[PDB]
């Protein structure tokens, strides 16, 4: 009998969670394939292994 | 495929074009709040002064 | 190029994507008697035979000359130096019409 | 947890992040700049970083002739970073 609060609520709480599930999303996933470095580990001096 | 001595370089070039939708504003609603709650009724807007 | 929309507005950018990429050997720089030449504005590349001297978002190979490589150094501390002739318009023609 | 409340779990868990973090460093470490707009083109570590140094005005004759000097500065810097950290996370665990 209080009303419909429950379901703003909830739908809140949703909305933000799916909110941070794009964001990280967003921020993460800038390319469409994925790269590997090669075997062989050198760049003219540059130590990238660290 | 990476080495010390070898670059790729393109020998030609595809012109595309992309969309980007941004929404720049709203539906401008203005509710006033006496109406709202009390109604066309002056007894219920006496306990909300 | 902006256009309207219902509380919104919509971009159509246009946009340069590079294709049909080969691969190509490079080299940081040419050498000619203890004198190191740098590309001024591109990338030095190979055929197999002898190299050339084209830009980097697109394929346009030219001869290397002068003109598009300026002088820094001594061809020692560049690792990766290549041997190479480059080409003087100024010594055949004075050697030709003395 | 049991009163009424419950955390829902990421959508790509850490080792997805960190497979996708993985792929952008490879990505700038051999293919520079050109990855991240349109086809991954190889390009050696040394040129990459002559272009660089080409973008901030200083020319590539700078970096080929002290490149020793270049990688022994970029190790050094990045071996030092674990020192300056783990010696902060102000801004993450705030949040948390
Ligand atoms: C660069 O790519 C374009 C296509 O993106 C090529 O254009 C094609 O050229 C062939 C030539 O035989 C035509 O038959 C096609 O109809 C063209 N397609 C379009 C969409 O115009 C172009 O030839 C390529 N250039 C080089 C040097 O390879
Ligand atoms: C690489 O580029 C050269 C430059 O145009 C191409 O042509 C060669 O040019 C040299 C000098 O002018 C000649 O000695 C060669 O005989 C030319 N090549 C051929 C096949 O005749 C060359 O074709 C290109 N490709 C290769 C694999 O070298
Ligand atoms: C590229 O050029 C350099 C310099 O001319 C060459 O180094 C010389 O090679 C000759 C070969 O008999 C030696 O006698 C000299 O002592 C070398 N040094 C100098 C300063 O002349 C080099 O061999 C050439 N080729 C390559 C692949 O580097
Ligand atoms: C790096 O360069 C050296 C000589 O410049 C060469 O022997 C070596 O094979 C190169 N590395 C790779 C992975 O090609
Ligand atoms: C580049 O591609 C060609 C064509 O397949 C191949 O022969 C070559 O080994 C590749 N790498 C280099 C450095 O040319």
């Amino acid at each position: 009998q209080y009303g419909s609060f429950c379901t703003q609520l909830n739908r809140a709480l949703t909305g933000i969670a799916v909110e941070q599930d794009k964001n990280t999303q967003e921020v993460f996933a800038q390319v469409k394939q994925i790269y590997k470095t090669p075997p062989i580990k050198d760049f003219g001096g540059f130590n990238f292994s660290q | 495929a990476y080495s010390n001595n070898s670059i790729a370089i393109p020998t030609n070039f595809t012109i595309s074009v992309t969309t980007e939708i941004l929404p720049v504003s709203m539906t401008k609603t203005s509710v006033d709040c006496t109406m709202y709650i009390c109604g066309d009724s002056t007894e219920c807007s006496n306990l909300l002064l | 190029f902006p256009q309207s929309a219902p509380h919104g507005v919509v971009f159509l950018h246009v946009t340069y994507v590079p294709a049909q990429e080969k691969n190509f050997t490079t080299a940081p720089a040419i050498c000619h008697d203890g004198k190191a030449h740098f590309p001024r504005e591109g990338v030095f590349v190979s055929n197999g035979t002898h190299w050339f001297v084209t830009q980097r978002n697109f394929y346009e190979p030219q001869i290397i000359t002068t003109d598009n490589t300026f002088v820094s150094g001594n061809c020692d501390v560049v690792i990766g130096i290549v041997n190479n002739t480059v080409y003087d318009p100024l010594q055949p023609e004075l050697d030709s019409f003395k | 947890k049991f009163n009424g409340l419950t955390v829902l779990p990421p959508l790509l868990t850490d080792e997805m992040i960190a497979q996708y973090t993985s792929a952008l460093l490879a990505g700038t470490i051999t293919s520079g700049w050109t990855f991240g707009a349109g086809p991954a083109l190889q390009i050696p570590f040394p040129m990459q970083m002559a272009y660089r140094f080409n973008g901030i005005g200083v020319t590539q004759n700078v970096l080929y002739e002290n490149q020793k000097l270049i990688a022994n500065q970029f190790n050094s810097a990045i071996g030092k970073i674990q020192d300056s950290l783990s010696s902060a996370l102000g801004k993450l665990q705030d949040v948390v």
